[PDB]
């Protein structure tokens, strides 16, 4: 199983600093990796970037590097291999050239090559 | 899509399980009940792994590892009164008199002097010998004729008095194929899923320590102050809380007791109370006003989390039962302490002294029953000597009535052991494990 | 290295904890558990003793009827039956642990036990008929 | 199939009883055999745990100083002296079952426990020789 | 032939007890160590009888992590670290007997058990990955 | 047929004044002499 | 009819049924049990 319920749509306009949640169900929070990817239209979907909900660590693409800030708190014990979590996204220098579609998607594997993958995702939230 | 089963031995999956924890303790060598000298001595290194990632359910009310203590500590209590002395020949008529009379009162027959005939070495010829008692320890008849509180009821065994009372710190042991799973969660409620887990082969070291309402020489939370109960909502589940900070009390008997010797047969000596050397004066309990407040209010605002910011919370004394229920009882050098509790207990607490400290008056028996059966009780030989003891208060064990108010009490001794074991769990490991794997066997 | 020490790679992945067999293996038998006095601790402690080799050899048991004896990662040739588990392999050794593998796996255990024993006994004898020349 | 049971097949010929050794093989150590009281049944069901691990390994005991650790048929090295035995073979495996063929190899079985001893460290001492190259 | 007997060969060089090693492995766990009384007698044989099979199966245990299960002369894959002993073969087993070169290879012998656990647990691994095709 | 076997060449150290066996010994009779009573008359009627 | 020497008569001679004969036994008096301390933790329990 796995739920990832997103935030709410609302809208803000340039200049600004959004923050959005990811809430997160049916699996071990800290066992799979929090991928940020964004749905834009005039482009290509981007994947901005991945953390850690286990070693805190993160990475995010360079078009992001100084501008995005990645934090998730420390999940929730509700059965041996259940735990609710949550994820937070946020820019810096904000226009509305940033418009689109967002989305958080978890981790595929726990250990290999595609650990990190984007696998299970969210409903997806509406921007400015 | 070409898989077979492939069989692993030793892998790391583990089953719940009750089995039979031997004990383990430290080098000190008289001999204790506790039989300490019997266990496997323990590691100096005494190993704890971290299980990483794992995150497994504790159930400290369904826990086996406290119904197995307690059978052992009335075993070991059961296996060195075995070969002591059977004091029947004491149930006999006694002639009491106050011992030195004008202090207070009705604080004299507290205790008596007490004259009786008894059985020699010869069986045909009779004693005539005097030995000094508590008056808890003894009834009228209706006279100053008494006779001893056990005599109708119960058959009594003084304690062999090479034995020592002073409780030794307990470790308790799976075996090989089993494992000790301790929860590391230092906010742990005593049920549920504990994040944090590490395995150990024994447990830490345990005293046995026997004490009603005031939880004596225990271990501490190290943070806020937990509180542990089943159903909490409940009224008639007790309430185990447990301290961070440790609230000293000092103990003492402070009258000069001389045991004397009576042989009461061939081979059997009966060690009765000689005479007070000095001030005939009362036993007590101290413990700092000071502290015993400011820990009194964590346990206020620890209790809030359960019923509400608003809602007011008192304190009262016991409100009934027997007398190792009612009071503060436990043992301090060998003598059995009986406590008045009414001034720790005896607050009223708002929805939101520094210098002295609060005593206890404490009552003295020798003739201690069995929790357990009927019909099975101890005499505790006088302790020579003037007796002081100085140990921590580092839990409780309260009860709600159903705006709130709590009073102590418990003379269940498995909710001693539930405050000690709350974070351990055994479990029982299966090494054996099958998987699909793309290897055949020839 | 790591050595994450006993049960220590207990929640991590499959494939994580099938390098530390020996680790679990060794502290099957021994821990702490001379005379044998019939006291409440050495009544316990006997108990304690006869119920570690007990369990030990149940174990060492069905591995050698199994034809793994002194094996910790012996392959077999008893298919797996994809109703017993349609995981896929990167998701099972990558993925998951050995505690919830067990959970899953639990109500065929009993199957598979029967049939990697009677795959055994008939390459016992094939290996006699393939030696009587 | 057929499935006998735990000696099911004590009255079946020695080469029909020889497919179901597995049968017997794993009843050898289980059965029924938690607390240790040593009570008039507590101290008999003691008994009866430790004489069966006993039993157990002083077979496996065997079986190892042979070289057949965790087999239930293996071949040796041993010739078959005649005077043990000169039946035939159609007239031992598709004739005799293995209660009455212990009852008349009985004198010998301790004479051949003992060849296949020295058999095994004989040639365990000629494979360590073969690998010293 | 000669047949010195149990521990005959105590005294002799390594290299002439290591061709009487059966003499000393069927001693490990028979003897003479049928209803239990608990009697002085009885709680000492008991123990006597759990002692036995307790030290008996360590010894196997370790002999199984090695990957040695059921041999009296297995070879290994971990080479001999002249600091444990810089003799030669030679005066060694032509010279030293087993109680002496125990008595000077004490140090390491907690050492060499760790590098023949996991060289058996390594090499499994290796044989899963070469029968994985 | 009280088997004993000769160990040639060896050379053991002895000390009978550190010996368990004795320790045990003297145990074991002590608890046969404990192990016979225990059912005994007791005779505590006799001291009169 | 079980027995290890029938043809002796100092063997006895045990037999089974294959039927059950039914039989009814009672003790018809309505007796009362008086306990009786004799000591402490010692109670006789007399016919009342
Ligand atoms: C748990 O909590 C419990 C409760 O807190 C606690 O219990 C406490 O236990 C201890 C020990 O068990 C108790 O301590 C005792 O205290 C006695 C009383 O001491 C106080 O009072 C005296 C006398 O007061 C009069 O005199 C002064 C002037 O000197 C006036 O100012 C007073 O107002 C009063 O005089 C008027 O009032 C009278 C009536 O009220 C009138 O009749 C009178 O005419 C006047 O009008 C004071 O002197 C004391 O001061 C000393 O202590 C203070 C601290 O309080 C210090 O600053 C300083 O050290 C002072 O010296 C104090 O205020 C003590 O008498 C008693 O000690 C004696 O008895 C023991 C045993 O009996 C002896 O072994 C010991 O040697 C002492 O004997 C000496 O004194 C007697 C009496 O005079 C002599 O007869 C004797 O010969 C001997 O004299 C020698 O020593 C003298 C000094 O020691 C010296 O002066 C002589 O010259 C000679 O050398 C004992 O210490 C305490 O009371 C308990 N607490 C309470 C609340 O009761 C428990 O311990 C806690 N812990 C636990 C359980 O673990
Ligand atoms: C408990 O549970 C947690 C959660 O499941 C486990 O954590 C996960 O462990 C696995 C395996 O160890 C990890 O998979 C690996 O992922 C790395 C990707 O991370 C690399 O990239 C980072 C960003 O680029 C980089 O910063 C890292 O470099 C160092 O920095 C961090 C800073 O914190 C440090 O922590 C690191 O350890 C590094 O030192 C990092 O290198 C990927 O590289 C791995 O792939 C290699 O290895 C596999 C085989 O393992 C191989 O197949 C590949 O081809 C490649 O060679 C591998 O995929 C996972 O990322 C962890 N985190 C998760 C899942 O959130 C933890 O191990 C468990 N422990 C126990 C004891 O059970
Ligand atoms: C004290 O209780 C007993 C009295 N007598 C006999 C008795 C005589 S003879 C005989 C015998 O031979 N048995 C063999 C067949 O039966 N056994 C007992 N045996 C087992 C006993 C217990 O474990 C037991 O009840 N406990 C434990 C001690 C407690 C205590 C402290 N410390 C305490 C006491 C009061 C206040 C605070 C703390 C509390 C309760 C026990
Ligand atoms: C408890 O009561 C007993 C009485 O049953 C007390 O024993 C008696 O105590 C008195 C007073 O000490 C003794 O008398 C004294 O005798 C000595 C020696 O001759 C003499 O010098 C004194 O002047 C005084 O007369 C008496 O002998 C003694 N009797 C017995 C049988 O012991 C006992 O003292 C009381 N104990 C306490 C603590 O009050
Ligand atoms: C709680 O723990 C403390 C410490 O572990 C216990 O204090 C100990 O109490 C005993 C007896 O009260 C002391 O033994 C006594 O020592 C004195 C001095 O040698 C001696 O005169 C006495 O005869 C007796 O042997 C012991 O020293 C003391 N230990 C310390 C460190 O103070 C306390 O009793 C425990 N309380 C309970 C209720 O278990
Ligand atoms: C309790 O009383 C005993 C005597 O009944 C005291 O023991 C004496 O102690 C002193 C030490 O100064 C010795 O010189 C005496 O020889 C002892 N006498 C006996 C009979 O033993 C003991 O000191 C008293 N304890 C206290 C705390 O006052
Ligand atoms: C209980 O007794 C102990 C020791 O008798 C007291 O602790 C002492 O406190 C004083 C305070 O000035 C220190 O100087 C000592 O070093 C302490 N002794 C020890 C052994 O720690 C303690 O204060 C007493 N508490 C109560 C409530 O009476
Ligand atoms: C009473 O509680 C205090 C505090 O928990 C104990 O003192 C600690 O003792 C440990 C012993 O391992 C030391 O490592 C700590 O440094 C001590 N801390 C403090 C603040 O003293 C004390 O031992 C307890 N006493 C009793 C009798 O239980
Ligand atoms: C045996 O006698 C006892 C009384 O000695 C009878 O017990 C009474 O039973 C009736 C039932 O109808 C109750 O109402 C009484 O209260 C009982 N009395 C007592 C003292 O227990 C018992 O019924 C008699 N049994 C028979 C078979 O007659
Ligand atoms: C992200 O936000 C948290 C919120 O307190 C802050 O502490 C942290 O420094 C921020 N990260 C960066 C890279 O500034
Ligand atoms: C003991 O003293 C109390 C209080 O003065 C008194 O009521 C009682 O009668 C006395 N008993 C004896 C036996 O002297
Ligand atoms: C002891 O017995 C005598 C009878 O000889 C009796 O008079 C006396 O009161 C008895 N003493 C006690 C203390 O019971
Ligand atoms: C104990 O704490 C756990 C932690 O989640 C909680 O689920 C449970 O309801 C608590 N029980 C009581 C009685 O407080
Ligand atoms: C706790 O007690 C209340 C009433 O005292 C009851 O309604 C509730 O069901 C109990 N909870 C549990 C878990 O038993
Ligand atoms: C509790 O306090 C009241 C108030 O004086 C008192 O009457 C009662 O006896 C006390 N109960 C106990 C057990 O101390
Ligand atoms: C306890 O003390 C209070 C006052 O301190 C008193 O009212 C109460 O009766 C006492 N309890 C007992 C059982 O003596
Ligand atoms: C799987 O098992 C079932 C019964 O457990 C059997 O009927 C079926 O034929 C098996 N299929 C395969 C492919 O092994
Ligand atoms: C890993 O195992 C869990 C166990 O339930 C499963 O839910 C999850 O889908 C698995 N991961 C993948 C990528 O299949
Ligand atoms: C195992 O059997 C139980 C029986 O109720 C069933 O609920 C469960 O789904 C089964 N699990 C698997 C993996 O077959
Ligand atoms: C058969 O055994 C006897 C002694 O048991 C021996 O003398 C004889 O040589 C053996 N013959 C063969 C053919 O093995
Ligand atoms: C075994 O030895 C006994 C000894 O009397 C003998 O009667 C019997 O014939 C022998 N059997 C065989 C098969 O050698
Ligand atoms: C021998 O062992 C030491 C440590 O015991 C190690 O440092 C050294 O590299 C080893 N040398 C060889 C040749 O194995
Ligand atoms: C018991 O029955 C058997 C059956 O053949 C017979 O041989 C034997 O003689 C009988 N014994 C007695 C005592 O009847
Ligand atoms: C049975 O008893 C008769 C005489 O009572 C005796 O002659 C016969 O030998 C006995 N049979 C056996 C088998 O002992």
């Amino acid at each position: 199983q796995g739920q990832l319920v997103q935030s709410g749509a609302t809208t803000t306009k340039p200049g600004s600093s959004v923050k959005i949640s990811c809430k997160t169900s049916g699996y071990r929070f800290n066992f799979y990796h929090i991928n940020w990817i964004r749905q834009t239209a005039g482009r290509g979907p981007e994947w901005m970037g991945w953390i850690s909900p286990y070693s805190g660590d993160k990475n995010l693409a360079p078009a992001f590097q100084d501008r995005v800030n990645m934090t998730t708190d420390t999940e929730v014990p509700v059965t041996s291999f259940t735990s609710t979590g949550a994820a937070y996204m946020e820019i810096r220098n904000l226009t509305s050239d940033d418009t689109g579609t967002y989305f958080c998607a978890k981790g595929l594997l726990r250990d290999g090559s595609s650990t990190w993958l984007p696998y299970l995702w969210g409903q997806g939230t509406l921007l400015t | 899509e070409n898989l077979w089963v492939t069989v692993y031995y030793g892998v790391p999956v583990w089953k719940d399980a009750e089995t039979t924890l031997f004990c383990a303790s430290d080098a000190k060598a008289k001999h204790n009940v506790w039989a300490t000298h019997a266990c496997v001595p323990t590691d100096p290194n005494p190993q704890e792994i971290h299980l990483e990632n794992v995150t497994e359910e504790f159930n400290m009310w369904k826990n086996n590892m406290v119904e197995q203590m307690h059978t052992d500590i009335i075993s070991l209590w059961d296996q060195s009164l075995k070969p002591c002395v059977k004091l029947t020949p004491l149930c006999v008529t006694l002639q009491c008199t106050n011992v030195t009379n004008a202090i207070t009162d009705d604080m004299r027959g507290e205790l008596k002097n007490c004259s009786f005939n008894m059985t020699t070495e010869l069986r045909d010829k009779k004693q005539k010998v005097y030995s000094l008692f508590y008056r808890l320890d003894v009834v009228q008849i209706n006279n100053k004729e008494y006779r001893l509180i056990n005599c109708n009821t119960s058959a009594i065994t003084q304690a062999c008095p090479k034995v020592s009372f002073e409780p030794i710190p307990i470790h308790y042991c799976a075996p090989a194929g089993f494992a000790i799973l301790k929860c590391k969660d230092k906010k742990f409620n005593g049920t549920g899923p504990c994040p944090s887990v590490s395995t150990v082969q024994c447990t830490h070291g345990i005293k046995p320590v026997v004490s009603t309402q005031l939880l004596l020489n225990g271990s501490l939370a190290e943070e806020e102050v937990m509180i542990r109960s089943e159903n909490i909502t409940n009224n008639a589940k007790n309430i185990l809380v447990q301290f961070n900070t440790p609230v000293q009390i000092n103990c003492t008997r402070p009258n000069n007791n001389t045991r004397k010797s009576i042989r009461i047969g061939p081979g059997q000596a009966f060690y009765a109370t000689g005479d007070i050397i000095g001030d005939i004066r009362q036993a007590h309990c101290n413990v700092s006003k000071a502290t015993w407040n400011e820990t009194l209010g964590k346990v206020v605002k620890q209790l809030r989390k359960h019923f509400g910011n608003n809602t007011i919370i008192r304190f009262a004394n016991s409100s009934g039962g027997d007398l190792e229920v009612t009071t503060h009882s436990f043992n301090c050098g060998g003598e059995f302490f009986y406590c008045n509790t009414s001034g720790l207990f005896n607050s009223t607490w708002i929805s939101n002294g520094s210098n002295d400290s609060i005593t206890l008056p404490c009552r003295i028996k020798q003739i201690i029953n069995m929790w357990q059966r009927i019909g099975q009780a101890m005499y505790a030989p006088p302790i020579q000597g003037v007796i002081r003891c100085v140990s921590n208060i580092t839990g409780l064990i309260l009860t709600r009535d159903g705006t709130e108010t709590f009073r102590p009490g418990g003379g269940d001794m498995r909710d001693n052991w539930r405050s000690e074991l709350y974070k351990y769990k055994v479990v029982k490991i299966e090494p054996l494990g099958v998987a699909p794997t793309r290897c055949k066997r020839r | 290295a790591v050595f994450l020490g006993f049960l220590g790679a207990a929640g991590s992945t499959m494939g994580a904890a099938s390098m530390t067999l020996t680790v679990q293996a060794r502290n099957l038998l021994s821990g702490i558990v001379h005379l044998l006095k019939l006291t409440v601790w050495g009544i316990k402690q006997l108990q304690a003793r006869v119920l570690a080799v007990e369990r030990y050899l149940r174990d060492q048991q069905l591995l050698g009827i199994w034809g793994c004896s002194g094996k910790l990662i012996c392959c077999t040739n008893v298919p797996w039956n994809s109703s017993w588990s349609n995981r896929n392999l990167s998701e099972i050794w990558d993925n998951m642990t050995w505690l919830q593998w067990d959970k899953e796996i639990s109500n065929y255990t009993q199957i598979i036990y029967g049939l990697l024993e009677e795959s055994q006994n008939q390459q016992e004898k094939n290996e006699q008929d393939l030696l009587a020349l």
